[PDB]
């Protein structure tokens, strides 16, 4: 059994948030919905399908029907931004299942296109028998991005680390990953490129050895 | 009102085992189960599985049964979750919650969750108080506005956190942009930070990161040539 939600839901404030939670039959089991912001544990903000906790806006309500159980987030505000969790009980399985989440943007501001800088590895750890590409990601909004790498037109996911986007002092974010070769890997390919897709656009910077 | 205390954060090499635990106030511990989630850094919330703290009954999830415990001491109202075996993709925050939200029918018959803790870090890592390498970024001007020039500094591989960074000591600000570090799975940090600077003053100007780890009481004032 398993819970299907969009990654992503986008609203401007004041506008009207939708998330959805599919399943098979989910009209029969009853739904629970948590809010867990960054710094938050998860909080219920929905119970019962429909049913408002205490201390939670009348903003946020559920419903349940069918196929799709839908949280609905009225007149959204900035506080609102949060990853979103439907919740249900599987008596096949004996198992509590959670939806894999969804992340809703409040936008607060214009879209900025990400800034991606990308450096080799410097002689200096090669010579350390070791090889890392940098490649750091400024001024975007809003802060949520995915990076591939690539090397010689060919996926690469090993040895891949990215932060998580922070906010930087004009309040736009920046987020950094990191890949690490051997130097051997790193001299045996004609080049590894950084991939940085952000709002449906992809900036690709490439460096090679030498 | 209605709490769970969580223990601290946790450091583990790969291989040890972890019990942390959860601690009920503001109610009747045996009168709701506890159930734990654990999540993942920038994953989902995945469900492990509960325990009642009265008949001390559990229900193990699939993907955790055999390689965790859960277990209660009603005595002083804590319940314990011991993972064993520990391996690099552990490391997680280890979540409990009450399941206050009775069911409403024998159909559905289920307790779901209300109350939350506010979780347990636990990350599983070889790493040891480590000092970092420094390595320089040498500038290039591909991704900077005309006329002007990016270089940088590596600060690779080094635990606990922070390592502070500034350039030629205090004396460069304008254009320093430092990268909030990335957490590895080898449970190293690594850190950049770049500066952009005039692309006239490169061989005028001399550009050092002055990097310092006092965990580890390391200093690297790390020179940056054009190369």
């Amino acid at each position: 059994s398993v819970l299907t939600q969009p990654p992503s839901v986008s609203v401007a404030p004041g506008q009207t948030a939708r998330i959805t939670c599919g399943g098979n039959d989910i009209g029969r089991k009853s739904v629970h919905w948590n809010q867990q912001k960054p710094g938050q544990a998860p909080v219920l903000v929905v119970c019962y399908d429909s049913d408002r906790p205490s201390g939670i806006p009348e903003r946020f309500s559920g419903s349940n029907s069918g196929n799709t159980a839908t949280l609905t987030i009225s007149r959204v505000e900035a506080g609102d931004e949060a990853d979103y969790y439907c919740q249900v009980w599987d008596s096949s399985s004996d198992h509590v299942i959670f939806g894999g989440g969804t992340k809703l943007t409040v936008l607060g501001q214009p879209k900025a296109n990400p800034t991606v800088t990308l450096f080799p590895p410097s002689s200096e750890e090669l010579q350390a028998n070791k090889a890392t590409l940098v490649c750091l990601i400024s001024d975007f909004y809003p802060g949520a991005v995915t990076v591939a790498w690539k090397a010689d037109s060919s996926p690469v996911k090993a040895g891949v680390e990215t932060t998580t986007p922070s906010k930087q002092s004009n309040n736009k974010y920046a987020a950094s990953s990191y890949l690490s070769l051997t130097p051997e890997q790193w001299k045996s390919h004609r080049s590894y490129s950084c991939q940085v897709t952000h709002e449906g656009s992809t900036v690709e910077k490439t460096v090679a050895p030498t | 009102q209605v709490q769970l205390v969580q223990s601290g954060a946790e450091v583990k090499k790969p291989g040890a085992s972890v019990k942390v635990s959860c601690k009920a106030s503001g109610y009747t511990f045996t009168d709701y189960h506890i159930n734990w989630v654990r999540q993942a850094p920038g994953q989902g919330l995945e469900w492990m599985g509960w325990i009642h703290p009265n008949s001390g009954d559990t229900n193990y999830a699939q993907k955790f049964q055999g390689w965790v415990t859960m277990t209660r001491d009603t005595a002083i109202s804590t319940a314990y979750m011991e993972v064993n075996g520990l391996k690099s993709d552990d490391t997680a925050v280890y979540y409990c919650a009450r399941a206050g939200l009775h069911p409403t029918t024998t159909e559905y018959y289920y307790y779901g969750m209300d109350v939350w803790g506010q979780g347990t870090t636990v990350t599983v890592s070889s790493a040891s108080f480590k000092g970092p390498s420094v390595f320089p970024l040498a500038p290039s001007s591909k991704s900077t506005s005309g006329g002007t020039a990016a270089l940088g500094c590596l600060v690779k591989d080094y635990f606990p956190e922070p390592v502070t960074v500034s350039w030629n000591s205090g004396a460069l600000t304008s254009g320093v942009h430092t990268f909030p570090a990335v957490l590895q799975s080898s449970g190293l940090y690594s850190l950049s930070s770049v500066v952009t600077v005039p692309s006239s003053s490169l061989g005028t100007q001399t550009y050092i990161c002055n990097v310092n780890h006092k965990p580890s009481n390391t200093k690297v004032d790390k020179k940056v040539e054009p190369k």
